[PDB]
């Protein structure tokens, strides 16, 4: 009856001979 | 009485799937040759080619934007087509309604011309006849021949006008008879128009309508006449006695046997007398109002 | 060019502007071309527009409009090829990619994607949040 | 600014229903809870029992009682109520 | 206070009811009864 | 396949309502029209009292009689079948 709707890049490189001691 | 029994609640909300997975920790270990052995289960792969793709993605996005612009233009064209369709439908509906109204007005005018129940229709018909006579007289004057016989032409036109007036008068007489019948019916309806007096008036109106009924059965008419005679004898006045005598005469004729066409006039007489008696304060208390 | 093409062009011109001026402005020229079923990029639309929006009349009269539109319609393109290209361009093999990333790539690559157009397309497609829409299914839904 | 597409109730009842709807919307968040509160308030004031439907998009087609069915839209949702 | 056009009451005419206590006003048409459709504002 | 969110009725009645909803959905493709067809079918099938609601975002709490309540989801729409 009703109708409705609705943080920066970092570069680190080991240098040649930096960490190694020859003697 | 009554009381609440029970109830249930259920809401249909939207639902969706989900996907949850924890992170994965991996460790890559290298070893010196012979210091630590590592199981080998790796798979070799081809070199491959990597490319650049930015230009291809840009071209694809340009094509996609072109298609999107085409779709937007299609939507605009669809809106325009909907507006045009609505305008055309409105114009067609208005034209059809205007044509129907004009046809109804023409039909009403034709019906008024054929049967001028309205006094306005009768006046319009008389005015139209007068205008036609004036046009005929103007045509005769324009012709302007046989001045001696111009009187004869005028006499012929007068005879035609007299015939038309006689036809109009006959139509008016028929309309007047119909209007008198309609006025009697409307007065009867208004009298029956709740109170006990209104109920009595309604019963009297029902009896009168039954008396004035077409193609009624002989037995039904006799029973209605007997009921009306009983109602009249309830009042038992002088006019009531005369009406009862007339009703008894009609019933005796019907029982003796004859064509109802032979007694239709007497039946109309009895109906008129009964209506006149009913339209009295004694028969109907509401008769004071009318 | 032909009778049917002229009727289609008249329908597109009426959709762009039905005032009866007999000409279509440069702003609505792109809309008319889009309603004609063509899919030209923004650069090509500008190329077609400025190639008739110089004479000073403020619009393209009937003859120039019809000849230019016939020249434009002489070209042909395939929507299936574009759909396959988009399916391949989708990063995942199945064609399921992030809507935000795809919209950003489209806006920042080549012809910039309009924000309103992208939002309308996304709303029409209604991609699933739980699982990214496959390329073929998204193409079918869009067209 | 309000809207009521279709309703069947007294003028005072409609005003009371409108006032109740605003109070329910102000004092409730769940649509079903607001509908239940409105239904209970209507039932306690308009000859219980009755029922109501709350949602966002739904076509309605039912046969309610005479002068026992109202419908209106407020805020973001639409409210349809009718006595069972 | 109800002010507006009526046709023997319950008429689908422009009418406004001013609920002073609530401070609101409802304007609409009392179509074949007390009310069928209208809009309520806070005056 | 249709999933019944809630149902209080006979299994045959529930199956009959499901068949009516599927037939109405195949025939009527409008939310108001499908509900009207479903309501008409439901009234003629089980009992004169019927109540069919069609929608996708309609969640309501309304009292319903026993053995005369159903709420099922078919496809993407939500169907609520009951007796008024």
């Amino acid at each position: 009856d009703t109708s409705t709707q609705t943080g920066t890049d970092a570069i680190t490189q080991i240098e040649n001979g930096d960490l190694f001691d020859f003697d | 009485e009554a009381d609440r029994k029970l109830s249930r609640e259920t809401q249909t909300v939207k639902i969706k799937q989900h996907s949850q997975q924890t992170v994965r920790e991996q460790a890559t270990q290298m070893a010196r040759p012979g210091v630590l052995l590592d199981n080998d289960y790796d798979k070799e792969v081809t070199p491959g080619r990597y490319q650049e793709r930015d230009e291809i993605v840009l071209r694809s996005t340009l094509r996609i934007q072109r298609w999107v612009r085409g779709w937007l233009g299609r939507k605009r064209a669809a809106y325009l087509r909907g507006k045009k369709m609505e305008r055309e439908a409105f114009l067609r509906d208005q034209e059809a309604r205007a044509q129907s109204e004009a046809e109804e007005h023409r039909r009403r005018e034709i019906q008024r011309r054929m049967h001028p129940r309205t006094a306005a229709d009768f006046e319009v018909l008389y005015n139209e006849l007068e205008a036609w006579r004036l046009q005929e007289t103007r045509k005769i004057k324009e012709a302007g021949l046989a001045k001696e016989q111009e009187q004869q032409v005028l006499q012929q036109l007068l005879h035609k006008e007299t015939k038309l007036l006689q036809t109009i008068d006959r139509l008016k007489i028929n309309a007047n008879q119909e209007n008198k019948e309609a006025r009697i019916q409307h007065t009867l309806n208004e009298m029956s128009k709740h109170t006990p007096f209104t109920t009595r008036a309604k019963e009297l109106q029902q009896l009168y309508n039954g008396l004035n009924l077409p193609l009624l059965t002989v037995d039904e008419r006799l029973d209605v006449l007997l009921h009306v005679k009983w109602t009249v004898k309830e009042f038992d006045c002088d006019l009531t006695r005369e009406l009862v005598d007339l009703i008894d005469r009609e019933a005796d004729l019907l029982n003796r046997g004859r064509n109802p066409k032979m007694l239709e006039g007497l039946r109309k007489r009895i109906s008129s007398l009964f209506l006149n008696f009913i339209e009295t304060p004694e028969f109907n208390p509401e008769a004071v109002r009318f | 060019l032909t009778e049917e093409q002229i009727a289609e062009f008249k329908e597109a011109f009426a959709l762009f502007d039905k005032d009866g001026d007999g000409t279509i402005t440069t702003k609505e020229l792109g809309t008319v071309m889009r309603s004609l079923g063509q899919n030209p990029t923004e650069a090509e639309l500008q190329d077609m527009i400025s190639e008739v929006d110089a004479d000073g009349n403020g619009t393209i009269d009937f003859p120039e409009f019809l000849m230019l539109m016939a020249r434009k319609m002489k070209e042909t393109d395939h929507e299936d090829e574009l759909r396959e290209a988009f399916k391949v361009f989708d990063k995942d093999g199945n064609g399921f990619i992030s809507a935000a990333e795809l919209r950003h790539v489209m806006t920042n690559l080549g012809e910039k994607l309009s924000e309103e157009e992208v939002d309308e397309m996304i709303r029409e497609a209604d991609v699933d949040g739980d699982g990214q829409v496959n390329y073929e299914e998204f193409v079918r839904m869009m067209t | 600014k309000a809207v009521i597409k279709n309703a069947d109730m007294s003028e005072e009842m409609q005003a009371d229903a409108v006032d109740c709807a605003t109070q329910a919307l102000e004092k409730y968040n769940i649509e079903k809870d607001i509908a239940a509160y409105i239904k209970k308030e209507f039932d306690r004031k308009h000859n219980p029992t009755w029922h109501c439907i709350v949602g966002r998009n739904f076509g309605s087609y039912v046969t309610h009682e005479t002068k026992h069915f109202i419908y209106f839209y407020l805020g973001q949702v639409a409210i349809l109520l009718f006595k069972s | 206070v109800y002010e507006g056009l009526w046709a023997a009451d319950k008429k689908n005419g422009t009418g406004t009811y001013f609920y002073m206590s609530k401070g609101k006003r409802f304007d609409g048409v009392w179509a074949d009864g007390a009310i069928k459709c209208g809009t309520y504002s806070e005056i």
